[PDB]
RNA sequence: CUUAAUUGCGAUAACGAACGAGACCUUAACCUACUAAAUAGUGGUGCUAGCAUUUGCUGGUUAUCCACUUCUUAGAGGGACU
RNA sequence: UGACGGAGCCAGCGAGUCUAACCUUGGCCGAGAGGUCUUGGUAAUCUUGUGAAACUCCGUCGUGCUGGGGAUAGAGCAUUGUAAUUAUUGCUCUUCAACGAGGAAUUCCUAGUAAGCGCAAGUCAUCAGCUUGCGUUGAUUACGUCCCUGCCCUUUGUACACA
């Protein structure tokens, strides 16, 4: 509201970018939080 | 006031009655005044360079009849030094016990210090006829 | 010093991997909904007022 | 009137008994006045039940309490409690309680653990250290 | 006021003050209510004491941490180094001393502005020891109303050995100038500049 | 000598000449004055034991309460 | 989810349990209510010196009748069981 | 908020002589160390009211290696032991220093407890700078957590089992 009161043509965008990524197997479990799964629970596909 | 035996204060009392005994003519010393350190743990000679056995007329003899029967080493027990015994604890240390045993035969001649059974010394009928009326005198010169 | 008269609104919880920062809510009850998501240093028992300088200057995770 | 109720100044370091009888209001620690109790300063926490709800509180009572043993805290509270038990546990049995409790504007208003029995008690020292919860320090090779 | 006169020894100077109004003989323990703002209901003042001895259960209950005497919480908060620690009936007469040095140098009969020792030594924000990693991390939280009881008492009293010991000068007189100097604007003192490093990066980094 | 000597016969009675703008007479203050020392400083300051400008109401040793009083 | 806890609740091919721990027990303790009083502690006072008469106080009396069980000490029990 | 000198003055734990000599107030002596007749006790009897130190109050000391300190060696007097030198300990004087808050190294502990100081007992003829307890005075701030260190549980992996 005071970042873009300076911005005439008010706020112009709600600006949003897109990025698609490609990790690998050998670097995913050193950032992204899975790092293991058990035997009989490896079955779902929806993330929640 | 109905001045009892135990209305007697402790420091402003001895400031204004033991100093009165300074000039009663009372020498009564063993000749060993200002040669004694008054503690084994003491490192310096005492204060006045003469006397100061005049505290005994209001510190010691007032404290004999606070109790009922006294000895000497318990009256020696008030003088408590701590000789810095090298690098060691500063243990229970008293003075030299000759002075209190010779005040025991110096102010006895007045009538204040009388011979006691039940151990050592007790107070006399100079207590109830002068020491009561120097509680009726020192507190009644300092009302 | 724009003194936002802060208050202990609710009893939020803890943060601190060395166990040092204890979480509360901090704003003045008139004109809410403009508040630092921020905590108190040490001991606070429940639900009383507070004096400060800042009003809305936030941070999220506090080790 | 002297029926001696066996009230007590009991704390960490006093096994005392208060024979609070009825006289003019004199007080002796076996002979001792109020100006001789050996702190010279902590004497003035004996303020509480005397000159804060009433002026006199004298002709009703009389105090003569002994103390033997112990250390150097019980000259302040356990002297005080023995004297203070002679007022509200003797103006309760004979004198009424509304006369006691409505004129109890200061007997309980500053009740800094007076009549409640103390519950702060010695515990034995451990083994393997300097103190009761003070240990040594170790060393490795 | 028609006092009581009696044969057993009770003097006069006590009964003409405390039988109706709360005070001491020459000290003030008078009508001063809380001139400072909140932290009220956390202070021993209401109810003020006359001389200093009050102990009890104040050990680890977090949720009654403020009814204990801050009179008493002051009077044992400087003692250390093997001979001052313990021995805790030796500052009892310096409150009989240094509440007569301020009460002789710009009198302000003592209970008026010493209850107001939150006016100057009451902080506004405190910088944390938060983790971060790498620097002198004092990314902060906002202040708390009981740190102004523990950090208040300490940093105005622990400086009574950095200025007194190793040489001749005593404890009492620097508890008089630097009470008023820590009750007014100072610019040349111990409190406010040591009240800077826990407020320096309270505004220069949010 | 340099410090802690006897009475300063040159300028002695500052107690009756120099107690505006400095209300400070004690052990803890009067040693940077290029003054006689507490071996003989306050021994030379108990000359006003009857009355004086500086007045104690505290009778204790080793430091007293001496300011501009009446 | 809680806790000092494999402690409890709740979910449940499990049910019901034997342990340890917990529990249990102490102690510096409250009991002037007790069976109970100078090898131990009490208001009194036999003989009562004296300050002081503001009339009962400081008292003592290797025991004088000993006045008396609460302080000293615990026989079982209460009181507290978050 | 210390040191010296005066005034006041506090614990509980005990363990104490047997056909022998342990705890012991005193009397008297000498400055002490201590010594001879005595004071009670095989023990809520006497020590010991463990008035001690640390403590409270009032006079004397000053910026120094000092009225803080007592290392170092020297002489003398006593105590214990058939027996003390390579010194059992104390006592009185000669000797009177270092050391100034202490480096990459690194512990303990959250209320009569952290802390202050000091007495019994244990080894004890004599030898506490030690260790258990006994006590006398008593704050703190975290109010809890995984980076460092340590331990238990689920899941996976393991070519290992004196793992």
């Amino acid at each position: 509201r005071d970042l873009s009161e300076a911005s005439v043509y008010p706020e112009y965008a709600l600006p949003k970018t897109y990025n698609k990524l490609h990790y690998c197997v050998s670097c995913a479990i050193h950032a992204r939080i899975v790092r293991v799964r058990s035997r009989e629970d490896r079955k779902n596909r929806a993330p929640p | 006031p109905g001045v009892s035996v135990r209305d007697v204060a402790a420091q402003d009392f001895i400031n204004a009655y033991a100093s009165f005994l300074q000039r009663q003519g009372k020498l009564e010393v063993p000749g060993y005044v200002d040669i004694v350190k008054t503690s084994s743990g003491n490192e310096m000679p005492p204060q006045d360079a003469e006397g100061w056995f005049y505290k005994r007329a209001a510190s010691v003899a007032r404290h004999i009849y606070m109790r009922k029967q006294v000895g000497v080493g318990k009256l020696n027990k008030l003088y408590g030094g701590a000789k810095s015994r090298g690098v060691r604890p500063y243990k229970h240390i008293d003075a030299s016990g000759s002075i209190n045993r010779k005040v025991l035969q110096a102010l006895e001649k007045i009538g204040i210090v009388e011979i006691s059974p039940k151990g050592g010394r007790r107070i006399s009928e100079n207590g109830q006829r002068d020491l009561d009326r120097i509680a009726a005198q020192t507190l009644e010169e300092d009302e | 010093t724009p003194v936002t008269l802060a208050k202990v609104i609710k009893v939020l919880g803890r943060t601190g991997s060395r166990g040092g920062v204890t979480q509360v809510r901090v704003e003045f009850l008139e004109d809410t909904s403009r508040t630092i998501v921020r905590n108190v240093k040490g001991p606070v028992r429940e639900n009383d007022i507070l004096v400060l300088m800042e009003s809305e200057r936030e941070a999220r995770r506090l080790r | 009137a002297v029926p001696s109720v066996q009230t007590f100044g009991k704390k960490k370091s006093a096994t005392a008994v208060a024979h609070v009888k009825a006289g003019k209001g004199l007080i002796k620690v076996n002979g001792s006045p109020i100006t001789l109790v050996e702190p010279e300063i902590l004497r003035f926490k004996v303020y509480e039940p005397l000159l804060l709800v009433g002026l006199d509180k004298f002709s009703n009572i009389d105090i003569r309490v002994r103390v033997t043993g112990g250390g150097h805290v019980s000259q302040v509270y356990a002297i005080r409690q023995a004297i203070a038990k002679g007022l509200v546990a003797y103006h309760q049995k004979y004198v009424d309680e509304q006369s006691k409790n409505e004129l109890k504007k200061a007997f309980t208003s500053y009740d800094r653990t007076l009549l409640i029995a103390d519950s702060r008690r010695p515990e034995p020292k451990k083994f393997g250290g300097k103190g009761a919860r003070s240990r040594f320090q170790k060393s490795y090779r | 006021f028609t006092p009581v006169v009696l044969a057993t020894p009770i003097p006069e100077e006590v009964q003409q003050a405390q039988t109706e109004i709360k005070l001491f003989n020459k000290w003030s323990f008078e009508e001063v209510e809380v001139k400072d703002a909140s932290l009220v209901d956390y202070v021993q003042v209401r109810q003020p004491i006359f001389v200093a001895h009050t102990a009890g259960r104040y050990a680890n209950k977090r949720f009654r941490k403020a009814q204990c005497p801050i009179i008493e919480r002051l009077t044992n908060s400087l003692m250390m180094n093997g001979r001052n620690n313990g021995k805790k009936l030796k500052a009892v007469r310096i409150i009989k001393h240094t509440l007569d040095i301020i009460n002789v140098l710009t009198d302000q009969n003592p209970i008026q502005v010493v209850v107001d020792a939150i006016t100057n030594t009451g902080p506004r924000e405190d910088t944390t020891r938060v983790g971060g990693g790498g620097a002198a991390r004092r990314q902060a939280v906002d202040v708390s109303p009981l740190r102004r009881v523990n950090q208040a008492i300490a940093l105005l009293t622990i400086g009574a050995r950095e200025a007194a010991f190793r040489n001749i000068k005593t404890i009492a007189e620097t508890l008089a100038e630097e009470l008023i100097n820590a009750a007014k604007g100072s610019s040349t003192s111990y409190a406010i500049k040591k009240k800077d490093e826990l407020e320096r990066v309270a505004k220069s980094n949010r | 000598a340099q410090h802690a000597v006897i009475l300063d016969q040159e300028k002695y009675d500052r107690i009756l000449k120099e107690v505006p703008t400095y209300r400070y007479v004690s052990v803890s203050v009067l040693v940077d004055r290029l003054k006689i020392g507490g071996s003989l400083a306050r021994i030379a300051l108990r000359h006003l034991e009857k009355e004086g400008i500086i007045k104690p109401i505290s009778k204790h040793s080793k430091q007293a309460i001496y300011t501009r009083a009446t």
